[PDB]
């Protein structure tokens, strides 16, 4: 097994009970030369690993499976939200809990011209990177900032008043009413549980134990390969490759 | 769910095991002070079961104080007002609802919810009871 | 059981955790089973 | 710069300094190559002086670093804890400290002309002006200032970042100037330094008094003690043939100082409003970029065009003129020296990049310092005043609402920002500042969502940003023709403390660099008249 690989004995345990990577044997805690824990080899059926993603990726279950959970919680159409993940789009003003000074808002299909040369030069590149991902962001990371900054109690009150207004006033009004009830139902469950909505965007990728993957291994290799490529560059096209590969691993055919 | 399992043992048992008013109060109180999840539907169904048992079971002061506390917490204010009116006729009354300031002071929450919703005429009547 | 322990790991691959808790009927203490 | 080398025995150092020890242990013939009072600065061969406020761990640190003899006020067990070859017990370590430093460095102040400037205001700019005045006469002049220390000319010393140099340090650097050829020196004589006795062993030649206002909240004493502390410099005005006095007679106190010392010492009086002064202006013109003053002097009239701003800087010019008058300096040297100084760092320092609005960087970080600064800017008659201000974190929590009320009532546009957060969250300090006008961070952020920040009750504008680099440059971009942008708080300091690391940050550089690139931002279609900016691709 290759060191620090998908079958590494640092991460998942020995392939032989009581036998280390170097070959030292002990009767059934860590080897000084290699670091293998001297335990039964059965731990490879239950020991998890993880991949540290250089860029966050959305969980395909909560974005693409209709009706979308992320799109319903953010009250944005999946079309305008899918391009933020798989297209060359950018979202302005992702957050609302920190000071900002630009009048940009919404999704920009193109790129801001002044944001490319004038603004980075005026504030210097080092000083620009600090507040850059507060006025306009891109990728699944922009979605995570929106989810993390959501005021779930504001969602309930805004949905309720909008719901009542439509009642005072044919296939769209009914459909919009069902959207609002789903959104306020979703917000309520987050409030009374310990689930954070920002966990719908993955920062780390858990890895199945090796004994359960003696297809999945190739999909893991693709995610590691592109994720290692992306950290070497540090681009947006490479982020799409990492995000798409994780979508394939989690749920293909979507 | 622990208290509700015992209640079901009694509700669907023999005659000598049937719930009394105190039995309903304990199960209602268990749901009102639950740590997680929405329990307002469980309380409202228990209330309907208690009402269906009217020939044998009648409320007391604790029943209305618990129901005012539950509906106030979930902001079902119009139902908290109905049960506060019944609570006024019981001596002691608002003191039981105050719970000595424990469990986030249900007496103050009822007053705050009335103020936040512009139900001032009800709010004054609450102060008279106090 | 191996059928259920293996299920938990496959669910963990999708960033879901499946915990089994026992609530004691005597003292109401919650015990997390080793799964 | 050449480092002087001093070698004195312990017995000689005590004999020269006239310090009478309570008891002496060890060897008195131990050679001393240095004197230190802070243990972290003690080197091998240094004499350590232990102040009463430093514990037993300090003594071990000095011994570990190579201290050969120790001076302290209390008996210390040498035989088991200290490897030092000698120990000296004295009644008062702080008072002896000044005498030991002067004796070790051989009283260098006796070989130069020493000019001390005292007062609450104008010490640093007058010291900068007078040093240029002495240099215009060809005298190699050093300087001791809160901002900088020079041996002569442009030869800057790497001064430690201490707001009040110790008695040992003052003597230590002073001899270094002598070894390098310095003939005259100008030092700030702050009340705290004079009260603490750090400058007790300095042979001042000329004493200059500027003004006295109760501003320094850091002074641990009464107003009379604050006044008498500054009188210590004037008390030493003894020799009529060698000493001179320069007093500002506009201050009501000035009579008290004139009576200090020998009354026979000559006194030269300067005043902006009192025409009875020896040196006083006849007419002056104030603008955003320069001041022009016609000053009447006992030796004639002078014409001065200075880059210094504000009428408070006219006093500093007059004091430099009177000192030049007192030393009988050539009138032409008076004009050239004053006009040579353009920007004392952090003291209303004008940042000039050939633009239509003035940009000044000041060190004002107090409610009364900011009030005085903004009233001096208003008299220059700008169309608008734009102030960038912040508050330090974990300390001075009482001035946060006060400084916002002052800025919003005297500045047309106020930009709050971060001054030195430390371990406190910058948005928490800004919330404390916002409370002084009745706002909260949540309300300000709500206005940001609606992309519109309303003005205040008085019609002024308040904006906010927790990144100092962003807030400083965005305020320069709000400048128009005939405005003034005031970047207060830091002044000449070159660090922004975030957490525990002191990241390098200069306010002067940010204003300088923002002025260069503000042109390309405006032609790119960006409207930076206020917050938020209007990009061409935003509606």
């Amino acid at each position: 097994p290759e060191k620090d690989g998908l079958f590494c004995e640092r991460i998942f345990g020995p392939i032989k009970s009581g036998i280390c990577a170097c070959g030292n044997y002990r009767v059934i805690k860590f080897c000084e030369q290699c670091g293998v824990e001297f335990v039964d080899s059965r731990i490879r059926r239950y020991q998890m690993g993880y991949i540290k993603l250089t860029c966050p990726v959305t969980h395909v279950w909560y974005l693409k499976r209709l009706p979308s959970y992320i799109a319903n919680l953010l009250d944005k159409p999946l079309k305008e939200l899918e391009g933020l993940v798989y297209c060359d789009f950018s979202f302005a003003r992702p957050i609302t809990k920190k000071p900002t000074f630009l009048r940009l808002r919404g999704s920009f299909e193109y790129e801001i011209q002044s944001w490319k040369y004038s603004i980075p030069l005026f504030f210097t590149t080092q000083g620009f990177e600090i507040f850059r991902n507060r006025e306009i962001s891109t990728g699944a990371g922009a979605i995570r900032e929106q989810l993390a900054d959501l005021d779930l109690r504001i969602i309930i009150e805004n949905s309720l008043v909008e719901w009542k207004q439509l009642g005072e006033e044919d296939r769209k009004i009914v459909r919009r009413k069902d959207f609002l009830v789903r959104r306020m139902e979703l917000a309520k469950h987050f409030i009374r549980t310990n689930i954070e909505p920002e966990w719908m965007v993955l920062c780390l990728l858990p890895v199945l134990p090796p004994e359960l993957r003696p297809d999945i291994n190739e999909l893991y290799r693709r995610v590691i390969y592109r994720n290692n490529t992306l950290t070497d560059l540090l681009v947006m096209c490479q982020e799409k490759l990492v995000q798409e590969a994780v979508d394939t691993l989690l749920d293909n055919g979507i | 769910e622990v208290a509700y399992a015992t209640f079901e043992n009694m509700e669907y048992g023999e005659d000598f095991m049937k719930p009394d008013t105190e039995t309903y109060n304990w199960v209602i109180q268990a749901y009102t002070r639950a740590d997680s999840y929405d329990r307002v539907q469980d309380v409202a169904e228990l209330l309907g079961m208690m009402v269906e048992d009217y020939k044998r079971v009648q409320p007391n002061v604790k029943t209305h104080a618990l129901l005012v506390e539950c509906f106030t917490k979930y902001c079902v204010v119009k139902e908290a007002i109905r049960h506060f009116r019944a609570l006024k006729n019981f001596e002691g009354g608002t003191k039981v609802l105050h719970n000595a300031g424990n469990f986030e002071d249900p007496l103050s929450l009822y007053l705050r919810a009335l103020c936040r919703e512009g139900r001032i005429v009800e709010l004054i009547d609450a102060l008279d009871a106090m | 059981p191996e059928s259920f322990r293996l299920l938990v790991r496959e669910l963990r691959s999708l960033a879901l955790e499946l915990n089994h808790f026992l609530v004691s009927e005597k003292n109401f203490q919650i015990n997390r089973k080793e799964v | 710069i050449v480092e002087p080398k001093f070698r004195l025995s312990l017995a000689e150092l005590l004999d020269e300094s006239k310090v009478v020890p309570i008891s002496v242990y060890g060897d008195l013939d131990v050679e001393i190559t240095g004197i230190q009072h802070d243990s972290r600065g003690v080197s091998s061969g240094d004499l350590f002086v232990c102040c009463e406020n430093e514990g037993d761990s300090v003594l071990s640190e000095a011994d570990k670093r190579g201290a050969v003899a120790v001076v302290a006020s209390k008996e210390i067990d040498i035989e088991d804890t200290l490897g030092c070859r000698a120990l000296v017990i004295v009644e008062d370590t702080e008072a002896v400290l000044a005498a030991l430093a002067s004796s070790f460095y051989r009283h260098p102040s006796k070989n130069m002309a020493v000019i001390g400037v005292t007062g609450t205001n104008g010490k640093t700019t007058t010291t900068y002006l007078i040093k240029s005045l002495y240099e215009a006469m060809g005298v190699r002049t050093g300087m001791f200032s809160t901002v900088s220390c020079y041996v002569h000319g442009d030869n800057k010393m790497d001064s430690p970042t201490t707001t009040s140099p110790d008695a040992v340090l003052v003597q230590s650097m002073m001899a270094k100037m002598l070894h390098n050829g310095t003939e005259a020196l100008v030092m700030e004589a702050s009340p705290q330094e004079l009260a603490s006795g750090k400058c007790d062993e300095v042979d001042f030649d000329i004493a200059v008094f500027t003004n006295l206002t109760r501003e320094d909240s850091d002074f641990r004493g009464t107003d009379e003690e604050y006044r008498d502390a500054e009188a210590k410099l004037f008390a030493r005005m003894v020799d009529p043939e060698r000493h001179r006095k320069v007093v500002n007679i506009d201050d009501p106190n000035a009579a008290f100082f004139v009576q200090q010392g020998n009354p026979d010492v000559p006194v030269v009086t300067f005043a902006m409003e009192n025409t009875k002064a020896d040196v006083h202006p006849l007419k002056f013109e104030l603008s955003l970029f320069e001041t022009q003053v016609l000053v009447n002097t006992p030796q004639g009239i002078l014409e001065i065009s200075s880059g210094l701003l504000g009428r408070h800087n006219i006093y500093n010019i007059l004091a430099a003129v009177a000192v030049g008058i007192a030393v009988g300096a050539p009138l032409e040297d008076i004009v050239r020296g004053v006009e040579e100084v353009d920007a004392v760092p952090g003291r209303c320092e004008l940042i000039d990049e050939e633009q239509a609005f003035g940009v000044i960087v000041d060190h004002a970080n107090t409610p009364d310092g900011l009030s005085r600064l903004l009233d001096s800017v208003r008299e220059l008659k700008p169309r608008r005043i734009i102030t960038v201000i912040g508050c330090a974190g974990e300390n001075e929590r009482g001035k946060r609402p006060v400084m916002t009320k002052i800025a919003t009532e005297k500045s047309d546009v106020t930009m709050l920002t971060s001054d030195n957060p430390g371990n406190e969250d910058p948005l928490d300090i800004l919330d404390d500042m916002l409370s002084g006008i009745g706002w909260t961070m949540q309300e300000y952020l709500k206005h940001g969502e609606h992309d519109y920040y309303p003005p205040l009750s008085n019609g002024h504008r308040l904006f906010l940003h927790d990144v100092r680099r962003v807030a400083v440059r965005c305020a320069v971009a709000m400048g128009e023709e005939g405005d003034m942008v005031v970047v207060a708080g830091k002044g000449h300091e070159s660090y922004q403390l975030e957490g525990d690391k002191k990241e390098f940050y200069d306010d002067r550089e940010e204003c300088r660099e923002a002025l260069q690139y503000v042109d390309e931002l405006h032609q790119a279609g960006i409207d930076t008249s206020e917050f938020p900016w209007r990009l061409p691709e935003s509606h």
